[PDB]
């Protein structure tokens, strides 16, 4: 028996949404434009008086005006009526002075009469001097102020569905299986959802319970709170997501909790996310993961934990970022122990004056007591508006082989640093930190560079040493 | 800003050094998504 009944409701809420906040907003720019206009007039002022200086002595005194005068250009447009869209166009008059060359004159245009609020007629009054008289003076005080655009500042009906209940139940009868899944949804004003699935069977794996709630309001922010829970013998899930919008501040809480029920692999993790943000945005992320491997047939097992913690501080003053994670793991494979772990720490501080970055890394892993000691994978660098410093990776490698004659191996560098400042340049590089071993005395190296520069002051030291079997060579170079 | 005739220790050539001292540029407080206004139009981000 399958149910899909649905009570149709075409009615909807029409929430009025104001737009006048936008309507005044651009209008605010207009007022600035208004004063900007008089600034333009000031620029025009810097010419107008001078232009007056070029008019009188050419027109008022010299006989060069009032010769074959013409009627001033006056163009009239009668108003019109449009009943379909109901628009009244007022008569419009355009005036140019006849004297000169189509020089603009005083223009004045009011607003028209239309239907609704779609466009705005540019009603203004600009006054400009006429060349028919020698006196030219643009009124700086008289500016041009256009009316603000009224593009439906209060007319807007956001449509919100006013719905019934979405009903869908699935029920089936048999002799070995019994499923009764019910899904319902409430849509009258807000978002209220819940799912229920009931499974009954002879087999334990086929019999379980699934349920979940989902709520989302709209009246006061979009506050969501969805939690899930699975009742199964093999999957035990508890997922918790709540997003709260209190119309002033947002909150996110993700409590993810699920565990595995596999006999040969006991995995158990955990996820928590709280993106809290009230005054300064911040991130609280810490990822948790545990696992348990055991293979009797393959005589292998693995047991470790992997975790991370993320810290973020979006502070208005500075921004410091914190991250670290651990990849710990242990195991035994064919009567041979397995090890290996990871440690991370990347500290990166930023500022408008100085920045620092140091990366600390740990990868000490061994394969059955072999090839280990990978330590000190750190490097640091600092940049200031007075000094620069860098010391990059200078790790060490010292590993042991358990097959043969206990062969030792590993080659690495020493510290090697760069120092920068006005009048002081330093390059102090010691490198070639090798490890001699068996098989005819593996070479032992080493190299030192001392560069010290203060413009003309130049100290250069270069030392090298090489060791092979039953011999050696060393060389030095010095510039003072 | 100072100007001085000097003789460097690691440079046998005398020079003239013009030095602008340290400056502390002042960056006044400002507001972020509450109500922005750049001298042209007041924009209320909270209202929108």
């Amino acid at each position: 028996s399958v149910k899909a009944q649905y009570k149709k409701n075409k009615h909807r809420h029409s929430i009025t949404n104001p737009l006048a906040v936008l309507c005044e907003f651009i209008s605010q720019s207009i007022k600035s434009f208004d004063r900007h206009f008089e600034k333009n007039r000031n620029n025009a002022l810097d010419f107008v008086t001078k232009s007056y200086n070029e008019t009188k002595i050419k027109f008022d005194k010299y006989k060069a005006e009032k010769s074959h005068d013409e009627l001033p250009r006056t163009f009239q447009i009668p108003g019109y009526t449009v009943p379909v869209v109901n628009v009244e166009v007022s008569p419009f008059t355009i005036e140019m002075s006849a004297f000169g060359y189509v020089f603009p004159k005083a223009v004045s245009m009011p607003s028209f009469s239309i239907l609704g609020s779609d466009v705005r007629v540019p009603s203004y009054t600009l006054i400009l001097p006429s060349l028919e008289l020698p006196v030219l003076h643009v009124p700086r005080n008289l500016k041009l102020s256009l009316p603000d655009f009224k593009e439906l500042c209060t007319i807007s009906h956001i449509f919100i569905p006013a719905m019934g209940n979405i009903t869908y139940d699935f029920s089936f009868k048999s002799s070995v299986i019994t499923l009764n899944t019910n899904a319902e949804l409430f849509n009258q004003s807000d978002i209220v959802a819940h799912l229920l699935s009931s499974s009954s069977s002879v087999i334990d794996a086929l019999q379980y319970k699934l349920e979940g709630t989902t709520r989302l309001t709209r009246k006061r922010g979009l506050k969501l709170a969805t939690a899930l829970s699975l009742s199964n013998k093999f999957v035990e899930g508890s997922h918790n997501s709540t997003v709260s919008l209190t119309t002033k501040n947002m909150e996110v809480s993700v409590a993810t909790t699920t565990k595995a029920q596999i006999p040969i692999l006991r995995m158990n993790f955990k996820q928590e996310l709280n993106g809290n943000t009230k005054s300064k945005p911040t991130v609280s992320s810490s990822m948790e993961f545990k696992y348990d491997f055991n293979s009797s047939m393959l005589y292998s097992t693995a047991k470790g934990a992997v975790d991370h913690k993320l810290s973020l501080e979006s502070l208005t003053s500075y921004f410091s970022i914190e991250s670290s994670t651990k990849g710990d793991v242990k195991g035994s494979v064919l009567s041979r122990e397995y090890s290996g772990t990871i440690a991370s720490e990347a500290n990166t501080y930023l500022n408008s004056k100085s920045t620092r970055s140091s990366v600390k890394l740990q990868g000490t892993s061994k394969i059955d007591d072999i090839w280990n000691l990978e330590v000190k994978e750190n490097f640091a660098g600092e940049a200031t508006l007075q000094r620069i410093y860098s010391l990059w990776e200078h790790s060490t490698k010292n590993h042991l082989q358990l097959e043969g004659l206990f062969f030792t191996n590993g080659e690495h560098t020493s510290k090697a640093t760069l120092e920068l400042s006005p009048w002081q340049m330093s390059a102090l590089v010691q490198v070639h930190a090798s490890q001699p071993s068996s098989f005819h005395d593996f070479p032992d190296l080493g190299q030192e560079v001392a560069l010290n520069a203060n413009t003309k002051n130049q100290k250069i030291r270069w030392k090298n040493e090489v060791r092979i079997h039953s011999g050696s060579f060393q060389s030095q170079v010095e510039l003072s | 800003v100072l100007t001085k005739y000097s003789q460097p220790e690691d440079s046998l050539i005398p020079f003239f050094e013009i030095t602008v001292p340290e400056s502390q540029l002042t960056v006044s407080q400002f507001t972020l998504p509450k109500s922005v206004s750049d001298g042209i139009a007041a924009l209320d981000l909270n209202a929108v």
